[PDB]
């Protein structure tokens, strides 16, 4: 009884990897698929050995491990997209290191994942990164603010948002946030209320609102 | 077998069931006339099924209306109570209407009401309204919430769009092969 | 900012004139003393004050005041 | 004028439920008193209004404190509305 | 077969056969007289059809009116009452005037109802409406919205064709084919 | 054959059959008696006539005229009861009156209430009225909106041609061909 | 069993034409007519391939292709009048094509049409497009304003219509589509209150609305 | 075999039995009828058993909604219990449509009672909302609590984003492998 | 037992596509019609391997694959009118290759759809994809802004928009959207309590003056 | 009116008639 004619009739939704440990890797694309194969395993139908598998997990182990051996490599993500060779995403600027070094580095990730053969790595440029979020932003016609530190880049989203900018900016960021990860580019949404409306104001340099006549108001 | 649950309606039941496939649990469903609905499973799935029942507080609960609260048997019932139930049922006549338009799956609707103030002495204040919808697959969401604000903005004395809120949401994937049986 | 609009101006929202003409009187440089009778008129919009004597002289004429100015202080009648 | 339409309705909405209860005390203590005497055979003038005295003190002792909340909330209502415009 | 609903009106059950025979189900609808209509399918089809009741909430509920809250024999009637029943029956008679127009199939009114304050000793508000409709296919709806526009203009003494809302759109494709049985 | 539908009456029992044989099925009318019609077809064409009977939402409603919410066999009734029951009149009047004109096959007209307020203390309103209208093939619509505005004009103390609104549409096509039989 | 018994009694209502892949193709008149056939084959009275066809599915059918092989080719629309020998009408101005490309065209056109012998291409005149859609404006005596773009001609009647005027506009407005088609010329159609509600103003330059005597509101150039 | 519990209901023992599985008990429901159900379990896991009942207080209590203390048995209800009873229907109206929303699994509100006074004579207390929520593993949060805190904003008459608190949890890890049996 | 049997009476709603796969693919127009086709393959009537698809989640499938590995990659959509040989719109703009990586490309491509036989690329025009956005809405006479960025164009619409504005500009876009796709143009659609429909002036000695875009707007005092 | 300047006026006062017409 092979674990593919167990997991079900659509044989497309899932993918089985032999390890090097003699442990079946079964391949899933999101949480709902993966309990549905944890169930057939804790179960008990099949009597070897498996694992499940999936992106976002092995995302945030291997991070975890990185942050022992490697605790100041800067680095973006690692795609999954062939299970068999991984794309591991480094910076140009944030890292210095040898073609040895690099290599050494490969050959410990591909020990750590007995499901694949060979982990690729490359290079990628910040500025790039930094520019594709900012057009993106301009291209939703959302208002912002940028702040620029050493090692990252915020941007700040704030004001009485309409409900079809709130949908914008979170369709986008969740686009944004599955190719590039979260470590170099963060994005902050601040819902605040509305103090002009119904009152007279003056704007530009010495700005000052006004709540009634005779009570003047100074913002900073 | 073992024994979940019993005594059920049939809306409960559904539910349950819906909820238990969706997670490769295998159940069946009795039928015990006067006695209600009951729902059984295997022993390897009875530890899942019921931390299932758990998380998600099975079996449903009943869906409360405002209207509920006030049913009239006075010969003089409050101006708030009156008032009340209009507001409760103008709320699912409107769930009602926006079920209709094209490729809504379903919504639910709320209104501001003033009523908590009988509004004896002081002066009304304005309205204000939330929805939230489901949408089948493959529908321009930003585009569709003008269509919903426009219908809404008239069915009412004095509305801003300022003052309307609406949430949209999509279909989830559709769960149509069966689950596995223990081997 | 809790002022978020771009260049610079007044944005009047029906108000009296008096509350009105004081936010002119530092592009004015000068003091504005406004009668009751004018002080009853209303006004609603978006202003530039970039040049304070060509827009008095106009809006003295579509509103109907008159107005004149003795060295230290604007004076504004119907 | 729905609000004199409402405090008028509601005046007299009062005087029935607020009078009701005393009466109904002493109807049901009435008949009650009636009947045994009936099936006693035995006849007097005083004992059911001797009866109903203490029935209707019972009534108030017990019923009073509401009488108080209701005809407050009405004080303060009327007197809201009369001067509302303003 | 396993059994999905007992005791449905008439009315439930042909939705319920609609929205399965959609999507490829085929059902069986039997009558057991006092006790109402029974809907039975094969067990390939079990899942799928319950996954399909959840996501839109069948059986469907009764049509809700506002006369319902209101019913015209209690002992007594505030004006407001009086005023909601009238405007809860000139909803239902537009409707029943636009179902008439050229190549509508249904249609949707609501009227604000001003009812639920006095307006006494000061100006009552102007009136709004909106109305949802299906048209068949091939008509050109921007052409349509000017009639009904039009329309319901002077249907109020009072109204702006500023505060008109209208909605339209065409019916779906026709389900003609019958669904395949279970090999 | 397969049961659609139960205990008709006779008129909703005629309309589903027309709408019926205009698609093309064939469908067959049973009488019980104290127990109503029944309509049943075949099973090649079931799937279609389900879909058309949830599409055109058959069997029609009874229909709805506003004196039905004040009935006059009541103890005691109110102006306003009294002021609604009279305009619920006129408008059936002037409908059957209208139907006699030549060449019109049916009408529908609707008065603004201005019972709606009592306008006690106010000055009245001015009437607005709104009517569609069904013509035989043929007929110079244009050249005949004249004529139903002046009629209507005078029917009522204070009218203005721009408060009265009139629709117009022509009969379709005759269905005169009996549908075919399932082979 | 032919399918021509299939369909009825009134045999002039639908015509049977055979096509180059093997198939019937019955051309149909309206939409009514297109679900009385499509009833029909989908019950399954008949039992070889057949296909039900309408002027207004293949329009659209055929543009969508031509969006993308020839995104760029301006055309109005084409006529079946004769549905063995559909006629094609193309832009003289907005069009630059040898005769050669014409040609191929036509070729692929046909390879579209399988119930089709020939598609005749036929070159007509913008301005005597736009010149129709004005003076049938004009007859009908409606008001009405005329813009002009490089590519197209919008003509906007809106404002404050009597019921005479809206049957007269939707009756010409639908008798002008079904010959030229929408791509070229629109008509917007838009019932307006006044257009500021019963306040008085000052147009030009300088104007401004009278929110009430003694308050002025200054919103824009009028 | 040792008894822990007896005349349990339903949704008590399925919480009695998640809440022992969790820590690797194996325990056994019995049902009696009218006498409800039972829970027993073995010898060398009575101690550990009875230490998780004491800390996890169990049997749960029955869920307390403020409507609860204000029947509608009067024939004059009090002005102070008929706002109870409407806050107290609002608040369950709002949790049912927060469990709708995409990916939600249980949630809570409550809402400031300002009815502790009658508010006659005293101008009325802006509102304050709490919010509670639990989501499926994998959700962003920050992005979320946007969309509830635009939801809730216009539910009510006068609300500001300053006086909305809301406060999410992911879901823990699932209980799917059963517990050992001793030995 | 084949699958066109399996699938209805009407044949030719759907098409069957051997693959290189070993696998049977079936095109799909619509959603509808997807899940009418995967509820016979979920419910297991047939015993071969088989699979659905559909433009639209080609479209997703194969941008979520360029993200990987053509991160920088400028381009439009892929059209499968023609399932064995799609279309592949690249900007001539905004990319520079040469034609042996173009080909690599194809290549790869190729690979991931193992039902399409070869992949046609071609070149289109920037200029021509903004010119036909905004005229189309010029041709609607709908009110709207544009804006410039480097990779892309916004069409901002906003205000109080009547209902037939409303239903007009939802019919283009939704036209528009199916051919270029939303990667370079944008459309924004907001209802605001705003009576100028997105214009806006100062006012000043010499008169009014347009202001710029900006997120706040002085709500309609009328 | 799609030249020069003038007024429309609604049952106004001659006050605030000849007021508009001043600045001319
Ligand atoms: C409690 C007995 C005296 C109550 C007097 C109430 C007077 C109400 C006057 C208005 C009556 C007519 N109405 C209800 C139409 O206004
Ligand atoms: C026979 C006495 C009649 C008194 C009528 C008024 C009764 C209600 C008010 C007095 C209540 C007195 N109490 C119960 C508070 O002591
Ligand atoms: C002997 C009969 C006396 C009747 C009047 C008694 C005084 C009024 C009642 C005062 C108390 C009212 N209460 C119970 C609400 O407090």
């Amino acid at each position: 009884a092979e674990l593919d004619s167990l997991l079900g009739q659509e044989k497309e939704r899932f993918q089985v990897l032999p390890g090097r440990d003699k442990m079946l890797y079964v391949a899933a694309q999101n949480e709902r698929d993966t309990l549905w194969a944890r169930q057939v395993l804790a179960r008990g139908d099949y009597d070897k050995n498996a694992r499940v598998i999936n992106e976002n997990e092995e995302n945030k182990r291997i991070s975890i491990w990185l942050d022992t051996y490697y605790p100041q490599l800067a680095y973006y993500r690692i795609h999954f997209d062939e299970p068999r060779k991984p794309v591991f995403w480094l910076s140009r600027q944030r890292n210095t290191m040898s073609k040895k070094e690099l290599e050494v580095l490969s050959q410990k990730l591909r020990a750590l994942m007995p499901y694949a053969d060979s982990v690729n790595i490359t290079l990628m440029d910040d500025v790039t990164a930094a520019g594709q979020a900012e057009a993106g932003l301009k291209q939703q016609a959302l208002p912002y603010s940028r702040r620029n530190h050493k090692g990252g880049v915020t941007f700040v989203i704030q004001g009485a948002l309409d409900d079809v900018e709130i949908l914008r900016a979170r369709q986008f960021v969740d686009s944004y946030y599955r190719t590039w990860g979260g470590r170099y580019v963060q994005f902050a949404i601040e819902l605040k209320d509305d103090w002009l409306k119904g009152r007279s104001f003056q704007y530009g340099a010495e700005g000052y609102i006004k709540m009634s006549p005779g009570h003047w108001y100074f913002p900073s | 077998d073992k024994d979940l649950l019993k005594g059920l309606d049939q809306e409960q039941a559904n539910e349950v069931i819906a909820v238990l496939q969706m997670h490769n649990i295998e159940a069946n469903k009795i039928d015990s006339g006067k006695l209600g609905y009951s729902i059984t499973v295997a022993e390897p799935d009875f530890t899942a099924a019921v931390y299932w029942i758990k998380t998600y507080q099975l079996p449903p609960r009943p869906r409360v209306e405002i209207a509920q609260m006030f049913p009239a048997d006075s010969l003089v019932s409050s101006p708030r109570a009156e008032k009340a139930r209009l507001y409760s049922a103008i709320e699912q006549r409107l769930e009602q209407s926006l079920q209709t338009m094209e490729g809504v799956l379903s919504a639910r609707v709320h209104i501001s009401y003033d009523i908590d103030a009988g509004e004896n002495g002081r002066p009304p204040k304005p309205v204000h309204l939330s929805a939230l919808a489901v949408y089948e697959r493959g529908s321009p969401l930003a585009h569709q919430i003008s269509d919903i604000k426009r219908f809404l903005k008239n069915s009412f004395a004095d509305v801003d769009y300022d003052n309307i809120s609406v949430v949209l949401s999509e279909r989830s994937d559709a769960q149509l092969q069966a689950p596995g049986t223990p081997v | 900012e809790k002022i978020p609009v771009t260049g610079s101006g007044f944005v009047a929202k029906d108000d009296s004139l008096r509350t009105f003409f004081d936010a002119m009187a530092l592009q004015l440089k000068e003091p504005v003393i406004v009668s009751k009778m004018a002080a009853r008129k209303k006004i609603t919009g978006n202003f530039e004050f970039h040049d304070p004597n060509a827009l008095l002289e106009k809006l003295s004429l579509q509103l109907g005041l008159i107005w004149y100015f003795d060295g230290q202080a604007i004076y504004i009648y119907d | 004028m729905d609000d004199l339409v409402f405090a008028g309705n509601k005046a007299l909405y009062l005087v029935l439920i607020l009078s009701g209860w005393p009466t109904i005390v002493a109807t049901i203590i009435g008949l009650l008193v009636g009947l045994f005497q009936t099936v006693t055979q035995l006849q007097e003038q005083t004992l059911p209004f001797g009866i109903k005295l203490l029935g209707v003190c019972l009534c108030l002792f017990l019923l009073s404190g509401w009488y108080g909340e209701v005809l407050l909330s009405y004080g303060r209502q009327v007197i809201f509305l009369a001067l509302a415009k303003g």
